[PDB]
């Protein structure tokens, strides 16, 4: 459900204590949406896309 | 050599540290030095002697 | 998504910790000069030329985290 707080006790290797997080929700749109992000990588390896 | 990567660390259940958690990878070396398996995947403690 | 076996009944060969042997020494840093160990570019060569290149390295000289395996116990065959 929206404004759901989530919390879980970490360990004294990453120094203890909580790490927390709240989080909420959207219903849909009639046409349902997607993000997509694009990125090319340029002299990385051999060109060939 | 056999290496195996996580983000969660945990400690056992005597106490000492070194349970890790949630999706992670290991390799394995074998045929006397030729064969790399390599994975990411989930592991799963048994509860033996 | 994948497939794979199992091997056993869930009953672990019997594991010592026993690192006080295994704490012996054979000291070898690393060397550049000797190029020990450093990533190429990953992404073009060049030839008979010296550059700059910003890259992932260890420190020259590092002493490392050397380990070493061996067999456990055995009593004739
Ligand atoms: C690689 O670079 C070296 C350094 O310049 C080249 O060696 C020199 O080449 C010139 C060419 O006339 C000579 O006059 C110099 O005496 C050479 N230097 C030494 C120390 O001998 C070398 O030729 C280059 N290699 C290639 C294949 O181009």
């Amino acid at each position: 459900e929206d404004g759901d707080y989530y919390r879980k006790q970490l360990s004294p290797l990453e120094g203890g204590g909580w790490l927390v997080a709240s989080g909420s929700t959207v219903a849909m749109t009639e046409q349902l949406q997607m993000g997509f992000g694009i990125t090319v990588q340029y002299g990385t390896d051999t060109n060939s896309v | 050599p056999a290496f195996m990567l996580g983000s969660s660390v945990g400690n056992f259940s005597d106490g000492k540290m070194g349970r890790f958690f949630n999706h992670t990878l290991v390799l394995l070396p074998d045929g006397c030095g030729t064969l790399l398996r390599a994975f990411y995947c989930i592991l799963e403690p048994r509860s033996g002697n | 998504v994948d497939v794979g076996p199992d091997s056993v009944k869930s009953a672990c060969i019997e594991v010592d910790i026993q690192q006080t042997f295994f704490d012996k020494t054979w000291p070898r840093p690393i060397d550049v000069s000797k190029a020990d160990g450093i990533i190429y570019p990953q992404g073009r060569t060049y030839s008979n030329i010296t550059i700059t290149y910003q890259g992932l390295f260890p420190y020259q000289g590092d002493h490392g985290d050397m380990y070493v395996y061996s067999a456990g116990h055995a009593t004739g065959t």
